[PDB]
Formats: structure tokens, C-alpha cells, sequence
């Protein structure tokens, strides 16, 4: 499965740009997840980011935080993941799936059995937020041989060493960073020298990600030559704000992600 | 790309997000300058003897072996400064931060003794400090929260998360990652990711050498063996370090076990955890079956820490260091011993290696064996906790 390739194909030939937005899966519960996962999907998502509950997110902000304790809250286990990631590949067959992980959940079982269970439930990609390009080795090794695309932060820092091993290392797509901390639409990001470099060393297309929470940075950065951008913290208020009101909820996610998919054009 | 060696064996590593690197690339670089600059060293060693009190007694404890054949020395490390051994590295890391040229210092801190030595340097050293403890350790370590107060640090509760030392360590990271520019990290034991656990270990192993130095003085022989608590492995790998290379000297560390190792309710995930990746290393620790971080316990909250210095956990894989564990009443029983046969209160995390120097002793009277226990911290802080417990079970 060429997944990510043909989405991108298909966008570049219409002209758009990628919408990624990221939810924690479980987050507020198991049922309204996947709830909310069609709603992003039937508000026009290209691809998803979906993280998996972790007791020590220590690459996210509040927002996402926050978000893993109420999936914490609702006994949501790597285990359930795994069968929700099953059914929303079952219902949506070419949309691209990437996991957001902490490397403890890839490690705990065997680095090896976890790409394996991946590629069984159509899982596109993997970022593991605390193994650098420096430590990657036996997690891209095992994701490719699962045909599962490892995915690289390039950082704002990234000098040419970087850019190339992650240009070398990455498939499906590069994930630029915009700026230095934690995930939080609370902390806006900014470069037309990554991106460039990037395609110079044929790079996996580039998204953007953090602080990607309205609709006018969706449209800069695709104009800056980025394939597309993510948004993370943005939805997951959403989630946070109608906690007390589901249909409320489904609701403002779909005119949010409409609105966000609408400026890729 | 790095300048040492980042893992012992299997274990160690820089398991941090990408945008952290630069800073643990750049703190590796400036480690490694400092520890070929004699300027540095000197100054070093200056604030250690000038303003710590390096060196530290060996003190040859005489009633508490009588009518064995165990001669028992303490390490003084709890008459340094700030009453226990975290002062040396502090000190060491304080003058590297101005080498870098940063101007604050964060710190993650459970018991609050880290969170003090810090404050400590930070103050000797004109460093703005910062220190995230969670919020359960500050409700539970109020003088310790005042005394970092009272040295002019910035104490920030944390809420997240179990609100205990790994989510205060996790905001310190966060933090970090977004203000390595103008601050430095100041983690507090030989774990996280490499540079620390080699930068720890270098700048506590006088410990070792000035133990070397004093028993070849006094019994002109190297100790059978040397024994020190671990709860993130600094003070014992302190001790340790320059004695790896004598083969013929035992390396025992000795971690929590708590309530014991059957009850689950313990802190010893070296021999008793599984390994993972997280605090930045690939190192045994205490987690679920699904790979979330567990609590550790203890009653000593010193060593409350569900994960290990990755040099222990390869020393142990190697052979060259064994580890054990000693309970809660183990470790009571030798605070009390000391206090009332030697005059000495020991901290509640160094009775813990007391307590197996006294097994040691006891199950084996009649053999000859020269051992020093790494005496890491006095336990002046810990008499309210002794007490409470001693009156609970009807002693008092
Ligand atoms: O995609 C992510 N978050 C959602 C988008 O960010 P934001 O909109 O700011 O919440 C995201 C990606 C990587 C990450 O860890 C690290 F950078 F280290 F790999 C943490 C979060
Ligand atoms: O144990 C730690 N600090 C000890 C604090 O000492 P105390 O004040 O006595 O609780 C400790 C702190 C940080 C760490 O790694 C990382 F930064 F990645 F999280 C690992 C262990
Ligand atoms: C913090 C502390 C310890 C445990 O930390 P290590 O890094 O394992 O040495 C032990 N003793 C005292 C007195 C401490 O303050
Ligand atoms: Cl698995
Ligand atoms: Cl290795
Ligand atoms: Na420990
Ligand atoms: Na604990």
C-alpha cells in the first residue's frame, strides 16, 4: 500500500494542499472517538494523525495533555487502539493513517511486533516523539519492513546533516516543525530554506505542524511550498470545550475542519 | 554524531525529541572542553573544598561491628553542604551553565533534596533557578520547598500527570526544549539521556577517590567491598567509579524495596522492573504490562524513582556491580542503630545501604571483610517521618 503517495499525487494534481488534524484516540471515550474521527473524515481530512494514550507525554502541551487523561479516564489500553484503528480502516480504505507514539509503547512488546500490528490494522506511518534521527535505526528498520513509513521532525535548527538523514530516513511525509517547545495552539510558529533543501534531497513531502489553528496559516503554508499542514491542539479543544455536549461537538469539529481543509485550495 | 560513547552496554541512549538534541549535543561538547580545561577544574575544585567541604570523612564505625569480624567505614557525604553527596555535581553543572553562557538553571525535584542543591548553587552562582516538583512532593516536602525558597528559586508546582518527580520531570523537559538557548537543564542523578549520566557520574566520582585514597591511608588495602543506595544511581555510581578498575572490590547497590519486593510496593526496578525507553534512556524501570510508568514507593523519598542510572543497569549485566534491595523496616533498623551506637543520623536513603552493610555483618560474623558504606545524606530531615512511624506501631 502507496497510501500517502497516492494522496499526494492526487492533491498535487488538484492543485491542494493536504488537512491533517490529530486527535488522541479514546479522547473522551471509545465510541465518541470514533465519532469524531468520521466527522473529520466526512469534513473533508486528507490524512489523520491519531495518538495513542501515554502515561508521560512529554513532547505535548496542555492540550494534548489533557486529552490523554480523559482517554486515561475511560480505561482506554494500546490493545483497544489497535481494534479502533482496525475499524476506522475497515470503513475508510485509501484516507492515510499515522500514529503519534511515545517509544516506551513501540519498545514494551518488541519494536519488531508493534510495526507488525500496525501494518495488520492498515496503519500508513508511525512518529515516535522521543527517537530522534540519531536513535532511529531499529524503528524505521522495522517499519519498513512492515511497509509502515517512518516519520521524521525536521526542526527549526535542522542544519544540512539533519536535513539529509531526514530527507534519508523519512517516507510518506517530512513533518516540519514550526518552532521549538511543546503542541499548544496557545504558541504560534513560523522557512522557504527547509522546504527548499527538503526537495533538493528528495524528502518525503513536507506538512507543518504546531500551532496550525487557523485557516489563513493552512493557506501560507502550502503557499511557502509545504505539501499541506497538521493541526493538533486546535481540534482537541474543540473536544475539551463540549465535553457536556457530543452533538455539539461533532458539530463544531465539522465546521472547523471544512473550514481548514477549504483554505489547502 | 556525539563526542562519547552514549550507552553502556544495551543500555543509555538520547531517547528526546528532535528539537532537544542541539542542547544535549552542545552540553556533551562543553562537558567534554571542561573536562580538558584547567581552569575549570581548578575552580571546581575550589568551590568543592572552599565552600563544601571536600574532603568528607571516612569514619571507621567501631560499635556497631564489635564482637565481628566486619570493619565498617562510613563516607561522610552527609557533612558536605546542604547535607547530602547531590552538592558536588551541582556545583560542577552550575560552572558548566556559565561556560555555555546560559544565565537560569531549571531542576526537577521530588524529595526536594535536588531541588535545594540546585537552589544552592544557583545561588553561589548568580543563576536564576527554577524548579518543577509535582504537586503531591511539594504538599509532602514543605521544608524543603522553603529552603529552595529562601535561596531565591523559583518553585513551580506541577499538576499533570501522577503530579509526582516523573511529571515533574517531564515539564522540565518541555520547558527546556523551548528555552535551552538562555538555560540549562540541571537534572539531578546519573540517569536521563547522555550527556548526564556520564556528566553526573564524573562530577561525583571524588567520592570514590578520596574513599580510595582514605583506606589505603588507614588500612593500607583497597575495601572488600563498597556499598551505596541507588535510587537514581548518582551517590553509587559516585562511589563506584573509580573503583571498577580494581576487580577485586565489590560494587553492591542497594535499592528500595519498599513495603517488599512480593508486595509489588517497592523501588527497584533494576533487578525487579523490565526495560524501557523513557526519561530520555533505555534503562530497566517500573511499568505496566501495556508499557505505561508506574509508581515506585518508598519510604525514603530519596529513592522514590521508577527507573536506574543506565551504567547500573550494565554493571549488573556484566557482573561487575551486584544489586539488592532493602525494605522499609531493613532501612528503619539501621537509622536507629546508628543514631544510638555511632551518634550519627543517617538519611532514610543511606540507611537503606547501612541496612545491607549490617546483614552483611550479621549473617556472616566470622568473616573477615573491610567494607565502606557510602553514607550519602544525614537524616536530620527525616527524624518526623521516623517518628510518625515509630508511633504508629506502638514504639512511641
Ligand atoms: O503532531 C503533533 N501534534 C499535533 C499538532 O501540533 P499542535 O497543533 O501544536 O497541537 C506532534 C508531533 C510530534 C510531537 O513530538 C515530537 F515533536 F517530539 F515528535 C508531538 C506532537
Ligand atoms: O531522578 C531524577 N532526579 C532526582 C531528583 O532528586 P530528588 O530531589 O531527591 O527527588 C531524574 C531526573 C530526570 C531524569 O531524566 C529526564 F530528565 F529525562 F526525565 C531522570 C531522573
Ligand atoms: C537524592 C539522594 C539519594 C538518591 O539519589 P542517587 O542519585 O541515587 O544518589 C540518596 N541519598 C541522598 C541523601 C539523597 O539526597
Ligand atoms: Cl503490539
Ligand atoms: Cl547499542
Ligand atoms: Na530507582
Ligand atoms: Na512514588
Amino acid at each position: 500500500m502507496e497510501r500517502y503517495e497516492n494522496l499526494f499525487a492526487q492533491l498535487n494534481d488538484r492543485r491542494e494542499g493536504a488537512f491533517v488534524p490529530f486527535v488522541t484516540l479514546g479522547d473522551p471515550g471509545i465510541e465518541q472517538s470514533l465519532k469524531i474521527i468520521d466527522t473529520l473524515i466526512d469534513a473533508g481530512a486528507d490524512a489523520l494523525e491519531l495518538g495513542v494514550p501515554f502515561s508521560d507525554p512529554l513532547a505535548d502541551g496542555p492540550t494534548i495533555q489533557n486529552a490523554n487523561l480523559r482517554a486515561f479516564a475511560a480505561g482506554v489500553t494500546p490493545a483497544q487502539c489497535f481494534e479502533m484503528l482496525a475499524l476506522i480502516r475497515e470503513k475508510h480504505p485509501t484516507i492515510p493513517i499515522g500514529l503519534l507514539m511515545y517509544a516506551n509503547l513501540v519498545f514494551n512488546n518488541g519494536i519488531d511486533a508493534f510495526y507488525a500490528r500496525c501494518e495488520q490494522v492498515g496503519v500508513d506511518s508511525v512518529l515516535v516523539a522521543d527517537v530522534p534521527v540519531e536513535e532511529s535505526a531499529p524503528f524505521r528498520q522495522a517499519a519498513l519492513r512492515h511497509n509502515i513509513a517512518p516519520i521524521f521532525i525536521c526542526p527549526p535548527n535542522a542544519d544540512d546533516d539533519l536535513l539529509r538523514q531526514v530527507a534519508s530516513y523519512g517516507r510518506g511525509y517530512t513533518y516540519l516543525l514550526s518552532r521549538s517547545g511543546v503542541t499548544g495552539a496557545e504558541n504560534r510558529g513560523a522557512l522557504h530554506h527547509l522546504i527548499e533543501k527538503l526537495k533538493e534531497y528528495h524528502a518525503a513531502p513536507a506538512l507543518q505542524g504546531f500551532g496550525i489553528s487557523s485557516p489563513e496559516q493552512v493557506s501560507a503554508a502550502v503557499r511557502a511550498g509545504a505539501a499541506g499542514a497538521i493541526s493538533g491542539s486546535a481540534i482537541v479543544k474543540i473536544i475539551e470545550k463540549n465535553l457536556a455536549s457530543p452533538k455539539q461537538m461533532l458539530a463544531e469539529l465539522r465546521s472547523f475542519v471544512s473550514a481548514m481543509k477549504a483554505a489547502s485550495r | 554524531t556525539t563526542l562519547l560513547n552514549p550507552y553502556f552496554g544495551e543500555f543509555g541512549g538520547m531517547y528526546v525529541p528532535q528539537i532537544l538534541m542541539p542542547a544535549l549535543n552542545q552540553l556533551e561538547e562543553a562537558f567534554v572542553s571542561a573536562q580538558k580545561d584547567p581552569e575549570f577544574q581548578a575552580q571546581f575544585a575550589d568551590l568543592l573544598k572552599n565552600y563544601a567541604g571536600r574532603p568528607t570523612a571516612l569514619t571507621k564505625c567501631q560499635n556497631i561491628t564489635a564482637g565481628t569480624r566486619t570493619t565498617l567505614y562510613l563516607k561522610r557525604e552527609d557533612l558536605l553542604h546542604g547535607g547530602a553527596h547531590k552538592t558536588n555535581q551541582v556545583l560542577g553543572q552550575a560552572l558548566l551553565a556559565k561556560r555555555m553562557g546560559k544565565s537560569e538553571i531549571i531542576a526537577e525535584t521530588g524529595a526536594g533534596q535536588h531541588g535545594v542543591a540546585s537552589a544552592l548553587a544557583s545561588a553561589l552562582l548568580g543563576l536564576k533557578c527554577r524548579i518543577y516538583m509535582g504537586a503531591k512532593d511539594v504538599e509532602r516536602q514543605s521544608p524543603n520547598v522553603f529552603r529552595m525558597r529562601l535561596m531565591g528559586a523559583e518553585v513551580i508546582p506541577v499538576h499533570s500527570g501522577s503530579a509526582t518527580l516523573k511529571d515533574a520531570c517531564n515539564e522540565a523537559l518541555r520547558d527546556w526544549s523551548g528555552s535551552y538557548e538562555t538555560a540549562h537543564y540541571m537534572l539531578g542523578t546519573a540517569a536521563g539521556p547522555h550527556p548526564y549520566p556520564t556528566i553526573v557520574r564524573e562530577f561525583q566520582r571524588m567520592i570514590g577517590e578520596e574513599t580510595k585514597a582514605q583506606i589505603l591511608d588507614k588500612e593500607g588495602r583497597l575495601p572488600d567491598a563498597v556499598i551505596a543506595c541507588v535510587g537514581g544511581g548518582s551517590n553509587a555510581i559516585g562511589m563506584f567509579a573509580d573503583f571498577i578498575n580494581d576487580t577485586s572490590v565489590g560494587l553492591i547497590g542497594v535499592e528500595p524495596g519498599g513495603h517488599g519486593i512480593e508486595t509489588g510496593e517497592h523501588g527497584a526496578p533494576l533487578k525487579h522492573g523490565r526495560v524501557g525507553i523513557y526519561f530520555g534512556m533505555k534503562a530497566p524501570m517500573m511499568q505496566t504490562a501495556d508499557g505505561q510508568i508506574e509508581e515506585s514507593y518508598s519510604i525514603s523519598a530519596g529513592l522514590d524513582f521508577p527507573s536506574v542510572g543506565p551504567q547500573h543497569a550494565y554493571l549488573n549485566s556484566i557482573g561487575r556491580a551486584d544489586y539488592v534491595s532493602i525494605t522499609d523496616d531493613e532501612a528503619l533498623e539501621a537509622f536507629k542503630t546508628l543514631c544510638r551506637h555511632e551518634g550519627i543520623i543517617p538519611a532514610l536513603e543511606s540507611s537503606h545501604a547501612l541496612a545491607h552493610a549490617l546483614k552483611m555483618m550479621r549473617e556472616q560474623p566470622e568473616k573477615e571483610q573491610l567494607l565502606v558504606v557510602n553514607l550519602s545524606g544525614r537524616g536530620d530531615k527525616d527524624i518526623f517521618t521516623v517518628h510518625d512511624i515509630l508511633k504508629a506501631r506502638g514504639e512511641i
